[PDB]
This record gives structure tokens, C-alpha cells and sequence, in this order.
């Protein structure tokens, strides 16, 4: 039950919460510290190669 | 009629130094 | 968590100010005060899995509640008080409010609607700007017990094609209902314009509610003189027929009801007496209370308060419970050790005959205290068991 | 010429005036260019040299963030930002030093009137603390008693109210227009009467009583305004007010000479 | 091209506050048919009324498709507008009773309003109008 | 500091009933605060005199 | 916190210039929603409230006192003739526009404490940490950087 | 670590402009514009003075989020007249109204004290 | 405190008097009246939970003394000191507590000793795991008798602030 | 604590006006509230301060520190 | 007199009395 079922993971946050009246439903607001110890991958595709040049 | 809403000590001090 | 919300998908908008933030209105699928609590997020890592996750978990096809057949979400406290304000007859916007407003509307066309009156003013109504936030197409009725097609106490609801009629905005038009607005275009238009639909009527009945101003105070909790005067004898005549009955127990006739012995009789006519005084107080005080009462916006505008508070607040608290039983003598033949032994009468064994306003006779504070201990203790067993009995 | 005004009543500290002949949005937003844009000087980073007292060390650089500074001369130098040079040169700020020591047996409090300027001053009115009361104390900073010491370096620059209240002249302000309600931008809570249950603006009887009777001036458009400025006194109130419109104009000046360059 | 579409003269019974502020409840008769009914709401700070008075309504379908609104331009109007309370809003239910008395709700922005009459059963309204009260 | 110095604290087992002793009684007037105690697995079990 | 239960945090701040104010120039400190009153019921707090501010403007300092005999008819008279509205209402103008706003609210001092929940101690993020060993797990503990 | 300070708050544009010239696509000549390091204390003031302006027929001013110092502005008017146009008569008029109000404050100021 | 029965007043009264409370006032301000020294000659009685069952109690030493505010047996043995004394440490400092909901009382009276101020004064002494000490301590504006005994006024918890009821738009 | 600086609420300096303050009700004998006033504190924000500001600073000091 | 009655103001006075005799934590050092 601690282990199997259920686990720690990773690629996590957790804060406290406020409200806001300008942002729809779909959205969430993060702090910039929390999305900059995030992260998640892209494939290099020619699509995106300048972009993630850049960002790189 | 007057309902009491604060504190007050020293006129009943003064009030025994003369009713001593 | 405990129910299929609770595990919702969000886009991300990056603010600064370490905190999160999210929209009123998905607070309470959440059940998330802004007391200090505190929420978790999990990243995807992969396409598959940001694309099932994009396509099911998101809110905004999340509306309508599968466990309940009402939508889950619906707007809250301050934007319900709002746009119960703005929708009166009684009230109207000038040009330069209602081009700030239409520009506030994001997907506003670029058209302003002709005012209702160009009368040697052009003046615009709630109703009417707020129909611009409504997208087109969308019809609903209500016809709620006045509603002659005319209505004269304003109640009810009518839209064509994407307009206000006649009809006070009120939750049971716009909160979570059966046949709210937002379970008609999430079923009718689709269920992704509803997010915008909420987006726009949060962010016009903000701005309005900032430049129109919303307050209340003691001066809502306070009554008048001559009400009062007849709460307090209504109250006094209840404690009369009290004693009238205690006298006729006292000389042992009594009917002795059918299926009762007789002190369940005798408690059964007591309890039913004090009670039905403080309903009787309550609505006293409640058709006495004006229009311009906050606490009275409030309650008949949906979101916040009730009869029961009201009543309690002003006119009186009512009888006080320890399980059905009203205060037992846990001292030998007394409740409590400032009366001599053997009463029944009411304020002895617990009647709070006294309001919030007023403050509370330390024996009735005591016996108050009893009530909400017993509220506590039964939420603090009641909660493990059902987690138990959930999993 | 166009707006109006009338002194009411002034003194060395408050301006109370009348404003006619002016648009609502034009009052307001003098208001708040007077409570948050005026430049101005103030302390700013310190560097405790030595450090003794009771009183904890950044207490004394809060609070010594907070005395208000003779400021006449401001325009005079330039932002730090914005200067040629780097770490404060006296031509973007001033240095101010704070001597203190536990030399009675009893307890020594150290004035704001303590603190004295060393670097170049050129001969402009800036930077003396202001000196509020007949008595030549400034305001209280710290106590010492027989041992302790403090050897303070301050560096005073720009500055302005937006960022934070340190670099504030305002310190308060008022407003009020339509005192009897004509213009029915309210509507009075109340039990029995409004009338009875509020009290009369102090500003009434500048305007006559509504004639009691007459409908409804729908026409009728907000006016004639009730200001009191109130200074903290780091500059005169005078000072106050025309530095306020002359900031607020050249904010103006400066977005139309950025569209006329576009 | 754009004429009145339908014209009379009211006669107000009384009027009915309405338990509200600034608007109102107002039923009249018309002088000249004998059947013809009225109900209406009046923003009643702009225009105040009282028992036993004559009013004059006219429907006024334009002022001569329609654009956005336009501060109202200074110069000399052609139109239906040397009146003193003119307010725009929008037909919504039409009505059979007594197989020949028509009736019709128009609304405006939330205020309401009634006919009746039995003559101009055609010549009646469509689906928007303005309206014009003079005096 | 001084609201933890006067503290009092019984056992009772596992889960218990309702009328024992985690409600509050009459004989507790005047000796033990009727508005303090901890809530979640102590209300009525840690009070204060 | 008050002393009485209302729990809260900050959501934003604002600067005087856009804060509301009232025709003294009184800005307040800080403003909570309404509907926190009414299902709370939480009364004395409303009282503290009026009392505070009449013995601020007194001088004498306040008095709570439970079973004691004060009435908010009693401060409402001597708040009155200190010449304020006898409810504690006020006139107050919105900070943008400086219009009046239409209805008069309630103001006043009030008593708060802060409490030792900060936000600086509860913020934390974890990608691709330490390691359990027993488990092959991610550690716990938001100091240890866990999950 | 990357949570902005106030230094974000006024000063203007740092490798940027001062304002964006954006023409919408909804309505015939209306032209939005994205000032920045400025608020209500600017916005409100020219909304108003160019409403007051009568060739123009639509003005209006938001803020987004209080979190950034930016805000919006859409004008449209008739035809031939310039929105351009229309916003600099309005600064032009703000000008010279307020250089009066000052003028004037000197004059009286300097009346009050005595001799 | 105790109430005889028969005086030569009539009816009914308590035996400590106006005579015995100036010199416990002036052996106050003395700064040789105790609490022993009122206890040896029977004005007070301590009375454990049991002789309750035995005795009759008085509100006020004027409820039944004598023979548009609110709303409110000649047997006294007893009358009590003062009826705000039932109260607890944390729930003294509740201003007004009995003009509100019981269980907001008992939330506040658990968040209190989460709150932060001073706590004690050689604070710069006391090497500690962690310790919370706020800039500007005030005493509070209103106040109840009791947090005068519990030193609250000396060591304030927080400050007192301007307030507002609004909803101004957001948050 | 010392008396603060600059009223949070208005902006006004107090802190030249606390020993003032405290001579006012030394030999003065002056009630409090009129020594506020005649100290000249009209608007109440500032008027709270030093009504309710307590003085821990000396009862700090009272030790022998080096 | 000093044998008069006590109105109900007074009995802090008493409480005075009680706090400065017993302190607060006087049962754990009793
Ligand atoms: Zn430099
Ligand atoms: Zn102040």
C-alpha cells in the first residue's frame, strides 16, 4: 500500500493557493522558481530546431 | 445611567487618601 | 481527493509572486478555500500522455457532474452578488462605464448596442449590457409562481437568442441548477465556449462590482425598535404557554399522547413550542428587514447566509440540543448550580431566549457551548469512519 | 484661462484649496501623481561599521530608511541609474555618518539631528534632516546605556514613491466633490433618514442646499473639488503641488514626443 | 419612408411606484378607442408623472438594417425625435384574446410594456421598434 | 506559553463511545474552559483549567 | 487572523493610489470580502471593530469584558457625537477613478495577529533528486528535497 | 531563481519601446496601443479627455493583471479623422490645460502670502 | 464568596463589604491585605466540584440582592467572583466572546498559540531552535480584564490595523 | 521597540512626538486623549500608534550586555 | 461607610488580590 499502490514520484510541485479573476478555467498561474525547476522534453524536429536553438 | 465603557483606578485612589 | 474531479488539467500562464492561482469558479470541484491550503501538480513527460491528458482531464469538458447530473461549477460568492446587482430594473450605466466594460469583454464584436433610452440621455441597462457576455442563439424560461408574461415582482428568467428580457439574475439561473444557463450551452453550443462564457461574465461583473462598491456591517445585524418589542413579547407568550402546560403536568392532568410516556409527552410539547417561537420571530424579523440590508442582498442573492442566520443574529438563538434531549441534569435535579433543584422552565434547562446581538446570559453561553462540542466531536468520528468505509 | 483656484487656508505644513473649472479624471490623477511620482531624496544603503546596541541591525537601517531629508534642491543631481559614474559620486548622491556612544550612566538616545553630512555637499540646500518640533531633536532612532556603540555609513540617492514609501512627500491627502450629493453618485444607507443619520460634510455650506424640491439636474457633470495636501514636510507644500503637475505633464510630454518619433 | 406605426393619445389611470427608485408602473386608456389598453415602465426620474395625465406614445419603427450606435450628431433631424422620452427596445410575445383583441409585449433593456386594440390587426406590429412619449 | 503550562490530559483506548468523556459535562462549569480544546483525536480529551 | 476565527491570507497588494479611500484620506490597510460575515457569524467581531475605533478617537482605550453590560446602542451614541456616521459607515471613493463608490462600507481598526504559516517554507518542486535506498524511491522531506 | 522586483514597475522599456501601434480587424479605422510602466494614473486621464473629444467614437481603457505595469487602449472614429491624430490632439489639449492650472496655482499662492 | 444569611439589615448579603475592599486597595497601591489575609476571617470559601451539589449560586452580587439592552429565589449561600472567570487563558483574550458562535471560539483558541509576537525578554540572550519575534508589538485597542492579569497587555501578540468590509473586485 | 516611524496607514513622522508625548502625561497631568490632541494628531490612522505603541526597549535594556 | 455593599465593578479588585498572592502556575509548584 506504500509502495506499489501508491508512491512518491517525480516532476512535482506543491504551494499554497489564491484567487484570481483573470484567468479562465483552463489555466493555472505558477510561480517563474517553480517553472524553472521543472522541465519536460521535445524531440528535435525541423519544426522546432531554431526555437529550441534559442531556448538552448 | 452612564454604562461604563472604559477603565478608570487613580479617582478612587485619591478618593481613600482623603477617606483615610 | 475523493471524486473524479479533484484530478483536473489545467494550461499553464507563468506569474510571478511564488504562488499558485486559479480561477474562482473551479473552487469548489476542488472543495479549496483560500485558507491556507495548498494543491499539487504533476507534469506529463511525453506526448501520448500530454495528449490523453490534454483530451480527458482538462476542466472545461468536466462541466457537467457524472455522479450528480448537474454541473459542478457555476459562479461564486462575489460575481453572484454582482450580477445580482447589476441585474435590476431598478438600476442603469452611462457611455464611458459601459465602453469600459464592452472593451473588457474579449470576443466583444466591435458593435455597441443602441441604449434602451436615448431619452434626452442615452442611458444602458444591466440587463442588456450583460446580454453581450451571453453568446447567441440560447432561449430558456423559468415562470416561477408570479411570471404573468409580465412580471411585476421581476422574478423569473426569459432569453432570446442571447438576450436579457426580464428576470433578476439569481443562482437559480446562473449557479449550479438543473436547468441553469451553463448545463443549456454546455449541452446545446459545446462544451469548451462555456469556459470563455465564465471568463466573460467574471471579468464584466468584477469590473462593475469595483466601481459600484459592496460593504455591509452591524447596521444590517441591528433591528427596529417596535419589531423588536413584538419579538420580545412573541417570545414572552411562548414562555407563557409553557407554564401553563407545566402547571397542568404539575397537577397530573395531562392527555399522556399515544405511543409517549408522559415526560416525552410533556418534552415533545415543550420543545415544539420554543421552536415555533423562534421560526415565528425569525420570519418577524426577516419581513421586517429593509431593501437596502446587505445581509438581506446577500441571502436572497444566492450565495452566502440564510433564514436560520439571520434569525439567530438578530432576534433570538433558540433551544439549545444535546442529542434531541434538551440539557440533562448532570448535577443531581439541576442543570447547572445557580437555580434550586426540580425547574423545567425553559432558560433553566437551556433555552438561549437571547440574540447574537444582544450577547449571552453566561448559563446560556454554557449551554451554547454544549451544542457546538457536541457538532465538533461528531464531525471528528464521523470523518475516520467514513474514510474507512470509502476505501 | 481656464481651472480655477482657491486658497482656502495654508501653513507651513498643509495646503487646503478649491478646484473649478476641471474634469474628474484630471483631479484624480493629480491626486495620485502628488502621492506617488514626486522625486525626491532619501537614505538608502548603509553600512554598519560597528554594531553594539540592543537594537537589532537591520531595525537600524529600516529605520534609518525612514527620516525624511531636506530636499529644495533636487532637481539638481541626477539618478544613480542613469549617472555616468559608478558608486555614488556627489554628483548622483550624498554620504551621511552616525556617531553614537554609551558616555552617561544614563540612558543616551541618539536624534535624527545627530547624523551630519561629509562628502561635497556644491552648495545645494540637501540632505539636512528635518527638524520638526521646537526642541532641535529630530526623531528618536536608538537608546544606548555605557557600552554600546554605533558607527553608522549611509548613502542617500533618488529615488521615487512608486517603489517604495521611503522616497513618499504625500504622507496624506483629501478630496471630496458634491458635498450634498446633487449629482447622486450615492445613495445613503440608512434606517430612518439620511439626513438624520449622517452627518454634514464640513464642506456644505461652500455650495447652497439642494432647494428641496426640484428634479432631478440629469444634465449636470461633477465639479469644483476639495483638496487638502498634507506634506510630511521634506519639501515645502507649495513645492508639493506644482512639482506634481510639472511631473505629471512631462509624463504626458514625453508619450506624445515618443509617438511623434514613431 | 420610416413613418410612425402606430400613434395615440393616453390617458394615465395611475401610477404605481413599483417599490423601486427610479422606475415605475403606468396604465392608461386611450381617449379616442375605447378598448385600447396600455401598461408601461417609466424611468420616472427622467420623467415624472402623476394621475390624470395626458400622454402621447407612437411606436416609430426608425428615424429617417441598422449600424452601431453614434453620439447623436448636433445638426437637424428628420426623425421622430422632437419628443421629450424616447427609449428603444424589442417585441417578444403576440397575443390572441377575445378572438379579435390582439395584444403585444415589447421589452426594453428590462422594462416592459402592452397593447391592446382591435382595429389595426395587420397595420400593428414586426419585431423591433423605438418609442416616443412627448409631455 | 502559559495557556500550555495549565494543561490537562486523560487516556481512554482505542475509539470509544460518544457520552463518555469527549463531550463536555455540567460539573466541568467554572473549573475547565468550555471554549478551548484541540480538535481531531483530542477534542474533549486535552483541556485546559 | 483576527481573534476570532477568520483565518486568511494575502492575495495581492496594492499601493495607496489605487487603494480605496475615504474623504479624511484614511487608506486602509487591508480589505476582506464581505460574504466572510454572515455564515461565520462571527458578530464581535463587527463590534471590536466600532468599539475600537470610538476609543481611538477617544483616546480611552477599549474594553471587551464578556458578561458586562455595553451596548452597541451605547457606542453608537458616543461614536456619533464624535461626529462619525452612527453605524461606522463611510463615504469612500474608488482610487482609480476617484467617483464615489455608491454604497457606504464599514471601516475601522482592528486587531490582528500574523501567524507562523508562511508561504517561504511550504513552496517546493522537485525534478530528478535523490534517491532512496531501501525502495529506489524518491526521498521524502521538503528540507531532504523530496517528492 | 527568476521572480521580478519593482525595478520592472516604471522604468520604461529596457531594449523596447514605449508603445505598440497595433491596427485591429474588427471595426473601420480602431488602433489599439500597448503602453507600458504606466497605469490608471495615465490611462484614465486621456480615456476621459478623448471621450471628451467629440470626433472620436469609441475609447476605452483595461489593465490586464495587476501584476504588470502595462495597459490597453482602443480608439476608432470617423472617417478621414486619424486616430493618430485624435490622440495627439488630446495630449496637446492636456498640455495646455494643466500649464494653466499650474499658472494659476503660482499666481494665487503667491497672492496668499501676505504682501 | 460567602454570603451569610441573617442581617441585621434584613434580608440577605455577602459578608465581605466596601471597608474590606479599600484596604485591599490600599494595600495594593502600598506596592498588608493577601488573598491569605482575606481567606482567615471568611469572606471566600473554596469549594471543590462537589459541594455544588450542595450550594446555590448568585450571578451577580445584585441579581436577586435586593428583594432595549437585554434580557436577563432568596436561598444564597454563594455568589460567585465574576462569571467572565470561566474562561480559559487562550479564550481571555477573545474580545466580546460571548457575542459570537461557540465553535469560532474554539478555533480561535487553537490558532492563538500559533500566533507570533514577543515571548519573553532575553530573547537575545536565548540561544533557540527557532524563535519569532515581530518589529512593532501593540497592545490591542480593545482589550478584557483578564489579558490585564495575563501580562498580554506588556507582551502583545500583534497589530492592530485599519479594516475595511469591501469586495474591491479581486481577491 | 521604539515608537515607529512614519504611520503605516498615513505617512505622517511620528517618533519626534513620543517623549513628547510621555512629559505630556508626566507633569502635566493632562488627560490623554486632549494630549493627542494638543500634540496634533487630528486624523485617527496616526492617532492609533501612539496610543497603543509600548515601549519593550528599555525593559531590553535593563541588562548588563559587555 | 465602609460597611456598605459592593457593586459588581468591584470585585477586580479581589481578582487583583488572588493573581498577586497565587500567581498562575501555583499549582505546579505547589
Ligand atoms: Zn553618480
Ligand atoms: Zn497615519
Amino acid at each position: 500500500r506504500g509502495n506499489l499502490m501508491g508512491k512518491r514520484v517525480d516532476f512535482s510541485a506543491r504551494t499554497v493557493i489564491s484567487g484570481d479573476p483573470n484567468l479562465e478555467l483552463d489555466q493555472v498561474g505558477v510561480p517563474k522558481s517553480i517553472a524553472k525547476t521543472l522541465t519536460y522534453p521535445e524531440v528535435v524536429t525541423p519544426y522546432n530546431i531554431d526555437r529550441l536553438t534559442q531556448l538552448v | 445611567t452612564n454604562a461604563s465603557p472604559f477603565i478608570k483606578r487613580d479617582r478612587m485612589r485619591r478618593n481613600f487618601l482623603r477617606m483615610r | 481527493s475523493l471524486h473524479k474531479m479533484s484530478m483536473m488539467a489545467h494550461r499553464v500562464k507563468v506569474i510571478p509572486y511564488s504562488t499558485f492561482r486559479l480561477n474562482l469558479s473551479v473552487t469548489s470541484p476542488y472543495n479549496a478555500d483560500f485558507d491556507g491550503d495548498e494543491m499539487n501538480l504533476h507534469v506529463p513527460q511525453s506526448e501520448e500522455t500530454r495528449a490523453e491528458l490534454s483530451q480527458l482531464c482538462a476542466v472545461p469538458l468536466q462541466i457537467v457532474s457524472p455522479q450528480s447530473n448537474k454541473p459542478c461549477m457555476g459562479i461564486v460568492q462575489d460575481t453572484l452578488c454582482g450580477i445580482r446587482k447589476l441585474t435590476l430594473r431598478d438600476t442603469f450605466i452611462e457611455l464611458d462605464q459601459v465602453l469600459n466594460m464592452l472593451y473588457w469583454v474579449p470576443d466583444w464584436d466591435g458593435v455597441i448596442p443602441t441604449p434602451a433610452i436615448i431619452k434626452p440621455k442615452p442611458l444602458w441597462s444591466g440587463k442588456q449590457i450583460l446580454s453581450v457576455a451571453i453568446p447567441n442563439g440560447i432561449h430558456l424560461q423559468r415562470f416561477d409562481e408570479g411570471t404573468t408574461l409580465l412580471s411585476p415582482k421581476d422574478n423569473g428568467m426569459l432569453i432570446i437568442d442571447g438576450q436579457i428580457i426580464f428576470g433578476v439574475v439569481e443562482k437559480k439561473t446562473v449557479g449550479s441548477s438543473n436547468g441553469g444557463l451553463i448545463h443549456v450551452v454546455t449541452r446545446e453550443k459545446g462544451p469548451q465556449v462555456c469556459a470563455k462564457l465564465f471568463g466573460n461574465i467574471q471579468k464584466v461583473v468584477n469590473f462593475w462590482l469595483l466601481h459600484n462598491g459592496f460593504s455591509t456591517g452591524i447596521g444590517d445585524t441591528i433591528a427596529d425598535g417596535p419589531t423588536m418589542r413584538e419579538i420580545t413579547e412573541t417570545i414572552a407568550e411562548a414562555k407563557k404557554k409553557v407554564l401553563d402546560v407545566t402547571k397542568e403536568a404539575q397537577a397530573n392532568l395531562l392527555t399522556a399522547k399515544h405511543g409517549m410516556t408522559l415526560r416525552e409527552s410533556f418534552e415533545d410539547n415543550v420543545v415544539r413550542f420554543l421552536n415555533e417561537a423562534r421560526d415565528k420571530a425569525g420570519r418577524l424579523a426577516e419581513v421586517n428587514l429593509k431593501d437596502l440590508n446587505n445581509v438581506k442582498q446577500m441571502v436572497m442573492a444566492g450565495s452566502k447566509g440564510s433564514f436560520i442566520n439571520i434569525a439567530q443574529m438578530s432576534a433570538c438563538v433558540g433551544q439549545q440540543s444535546v442529542e434531541g434531549k434538551r440539557i440533562a441534569f448532570g448535577f443531581v435535579d439541576r442543570t447547572l448550580p445557580h437555580f434550586s433543584k426540580d425547574d423545567y422552565s425553559p432558560e433553566s434547562k437551556g433555552f438561549v431566549e437571547n440574540s447574537y446581538l444582544r450577547g449571552l446570559t453566561p448559563q446560556e453561553f454554557f449551554f451554547h457551548a454544549m451544542g457546538g462540542r457536541e457538532g465538533l466531536i461528531d464531525t471528528a468520528v464521523k470523518t475516520a469512519e467514513t474514510g474507512y468505509i470509502q476505501r | 484661462e481656464g481651472p480655477q483656484v482657491k486658497i482656502r487656508e495654508a501653513s507651513k505644513d498643509n495646503v487646503d484649496f478649491i478646484l473649478s473649472n476641471v474634469d474628474l479624471a484630471m483631479a484624480n490623477s493629480l491626486r495620485r501623481v502628488m502621492i506617488a511620482e514626486i522625486p525626491t531624496l532619501a537614505i538608502d544603503s548603509v553600512e554598519v561599521e560597528t554594531n553594539t546596541t540592543v537594537l537589532a541591525d537591520e531595525f537600524i537601517a529600516h529605520r534609518l530608511g525612514l527620516i525624511p531629508l531636506q530636499s529644495m534642491d533636487i532637481e539638481q543631481l541626477e539618478y544613480s541609474r542613469d549617472c555616468f559614474c559608478e558608486d555614488h559620486c556627489d554628483k548622483c548622491s550624498v554620504v551621511l555618518t552616525l556617531q553614537a556612544f554609551g558616555e552617561s550612566e544614563s540612558t543616551t538616545n541618539v536624534y535624527s539631528k545627530d547624523l551630519v553630512i561629509v562628502s561635497n555637499l556644491m552648495g545645494r540646500n540637501i540632505g539636512h534632516p528635518i527638524i520638526q518640533d521646537k526642541e532641535g531633536n529630530g526623531v528618536l532612532i536608538c537608546k544606548l546605556r555605557k557600552g554600546q556603540e554605533l558607527k553608522l555609513t549611509c548613502v542617500a540617492k533618488k529615488g521615487i514613491a512608486k517603489e517604495h514609501a521611503k522616497w513618499g512627500p504625500a504622507a496624506a491627502i483629501e478630496f471630496e466633490y458634491d458635498p450634498w450629493n446633487k449629482l447622486k453618485h450615492t445613495d445613503y444607507w440608512y434606517e430612518q433618514d439620511s439626513a438624520k443619520e449622517w452627518p454634514q460634510s464640513k464642506n456644505c455650506e461652500y455650495e447652497d442646499p439642494p432647494n428641496e424640491g426640484d428634479p432631478f439636474d440629469y444634465k449636470a457633470q461633477a465639479d469644483t473639488f476639495y483638496m487638502n495636501v498634507e506634506s510630511v514636510g521634506s519639501i515645502p507644500v507649495d513645492q508639493v503641488v506644482v512639482r506634481g503637475i510639472d511631473t505629471l505633464q512631462k509624463k504626458v510630454a514625453s508619450i506624445l514626443l515618443a509617438l511623434t518619433q514613431m | 419612408m420610416s413613418n410612425t406605426l402606430f400613434d395615440d393619445i393616453f390617458q394615465v389611470s395611475e401610477v404605481d411606484p413599483g417599490r423601486y427608485n427610479k422606475v415605475c408602473r403606468i396604465e392608461a386608456a386611450s381617449t379616442t378607442q375605447d378598448q385600447c389598453k396600455l401598461t408601461l415602465d417609466i424611468n420616472v426620474e427622467l420623467f415624472p408623472v402623476a394621475a390624470q395625465d395626458s400622454l402621447t406614445v407612437t411606436i416609430a419603427s426608425s428615424l429617417n438594417a441598422t449600424r452601431s450606435w453614434r453620439p447623436p450628431q448636433a445638426g437637424d433631424r428628420s426623425l421622430a425625435d422632437d419628443y421629450d422620452y424616447v427609449m428603444y427596445g424589442t417585441a417578444y410575445k403576440f397575443e390572441e384574446v377575445s378572438k379579435d383583441l390582439i395584444a403585444v409585449y415589447y421589452s426594453f433593456g428590462g422594462l416592459l410594456m402592452r397593447l391592446e386594440g382591435n382595429y389595426r390587426n395587420l397595420n400593428n406590429l414586426q419585431e423591433n421598434a423605438y418609442l416616443l412619449i412627448r409631455r | 506559553t502559559l495557556s500550555h503550562l495549565r494543561r490537562t490530559n486523560t487516556p481512554i483506548g482505542r475509539d470509544g463511545k460518544l457520552a463518555k468523556p469527549r463531550q463536555l459535562h455540567n460539573t466541568h462549569w467554572g473549573l475547565v474552559c468550555p471554549a478551548e480544546t484541540p480538535e481531531g483525536q483530542a477534542c474533549g480529551l486535552v483541556k485546559n483549567l | 487572523a483576527s481573534r476570532h476565527g477568520q483565518k486568511g491570507t494575502i492575495g495581492i497588494t496594492y499601493r495607496r493610489e489605487d487603494m480605496p479611500f475615504t474623504a479624511e484620506g484614511i487608506v486602509p490597510d487591508l480589505i476582506i470580502n464581505p460574504h466572510a460575515i454572515p455564515s461565520r457569524m462571527t458578530v464581535a467581531h463587527l463590534i471590536e471593530c466600532l468599539l475600537s475605533k470610538v476609543a481611538a478617537l477617544s483616546g480611552n482605550e477599549g474594553d471587551a469584558s464578556p458578561f458586562t453590560d455595553i451596548t452597541v446602542e451605547g457606542i453608537s451614541k458616543l461614536l456619533r457625537e464624535h461626529g462619525y456616521q452612527s453605524r461606522g459607515f463611510e463615504v469612500m471613493y474608488n482610487g482609480h477613478t476617484g467617483k464615489k463608490l455608491m454604497a457606504q462600507i464599514f471601516f475601522g481598526p482592528t486587531y490582528y495577529q500574523r501567524l507562523r504559516h508562511m508561504v517561504d517554507d511550504k513552496i517546493h518542486a522537485r525534478a530528478r533528486g535523490p534517491m532512496q535506498v531501501l525502495t529506489r524511491q524518491p526521498v521524502e522531506g521538503r528540507s531532504r528535497d523530496g517528492g | 531563481m527568476n521572480a521580478p522586483d519593482r525595478f520592472e514597475l516604471f522604468l520604461l522599456g529596457e531594449g523596447e519601446s514605449k508603445l505598440k501601434i497595433d491596427p485591429d480587424t474588427k471595426a473601420p479605422n480602431a488602433v489599439v496601443i500597448t503602453f507600458e510602466k504606466e497605469d490608471h494614473t495615465l490611462g484614465n486621464l486621456i480615456r476621459a479627455e478623448l471621450l471628451n473629444d467629440r470626433k472620436v467614437l469609441f475609447a476605452a481603457y483595461k489593465v490586464e493583471h495587476p501584476f504588470f505595469a502595462r495597459f490597453k487602449l482602443r480608439i476608432q472614429t470617423t472617417e478621414g479623422y486619424d486616430p493618430k491624430d485624435a490622440l495627439k490632439n488630446a495630449c496637446n489639449s492636456i498640455i495646455n490645460k494643466l500649464g494653466a492650472l499650474k499658472t494659476n496655482f503660482e499666481t494665487e499662492w503667491n497672492l496668499q502670502t501676505l504682501a | 464568596f460567602i454570603v451569610e444569611d441573617d442581617e441585621s439589615l434584613g434580608h440577605k448579603e455577602l459578608k465581605v463589604r466596601k471597608g474590606h475592599i479599600a484596604k485591599l486597595m490600599a494595600t495594593e497601591y502600598q506596592d498588608e491585605y493577601t488573598w491569605s489575609s482575606l481567606l482567615n476571617e471568611g469572606l471566600v470559601e473554596y469549594i471543590d466540584a462537589e459541594e455544588e451539589e450542595s450550594i446555590l449560586i448568585a450571578m451577580q452580587p445584585e441579581d436577586l440582592e435586593p428583594a432595549a439592552k437585554r434580557i436577563r429565589a432568596t436561598t444564597f449561600t454563594h455568589c460567585e467572583i465574576h462569571p467572565s472567570m470561566i474562561l480559559g487563558v487562550a479564550a481571555s483574550i477573545i474580545p466580546f466572546p460571548d457575542h459570537n458562535q461557540s465553535p469560532r471560539n474554539t478555533y480561535q483558541s487553537a490558532m492563538g498559540k500559533q500566533a507570533m509576537g514577543v515571548f519573553l525578554t532575553n530573547y537575545n540572550v536565548r540561544m533557540d531552535t527557532m524563535a519569532n519575534i515581530l518589529y512593532y508589538p501593540q497592545k490591542p485597542l480593545g482589550t478584557t480584564r483578564a489579558m490585564e492579569y495575563l501580562k498580554f497587555r506588556e507582551l502583545p501578540a500583534g497589530q492592530n490595523a485599519i479594516v475595511a468590509i469591501a469586495c474591491y473586485s479581486g481577491y | 521597540m521604539i515608537v515607529p516611524v512614519r504611520c503605516f496607514s498615513c505617512g505622517k513622522v511620528v517618533g519626534d512626538k513620543w517623549e513628547s508625548y510621555l512629559n505630556l502625561l508626566q507633569e502635566d497631568e493632562l488627560d490623554e486623549g486632549t494630549a493627542l490632541s494638543r500634540l496634533g494628531l487630528k486624523r485617527y490612522c496616526c492617532r492609533r500608534m501612539i496610543l497603543t505603541h509600548v515601549d519593550l526597549i528599555e525593559k531590553f535594556l535593563r541588562y548588563n550586555p559587555l | 461607610d465602609e460597611s456598605a455593599p459592593i457593586t459588581a465593578e468591584d470585585s477586580w479588585a479581589v481578582i487583583s488580590a488572588f493573581f498577586r498572592e497565587k500567581g498562575l502556575v501555583s499549582q505546579q509548584l505547589d
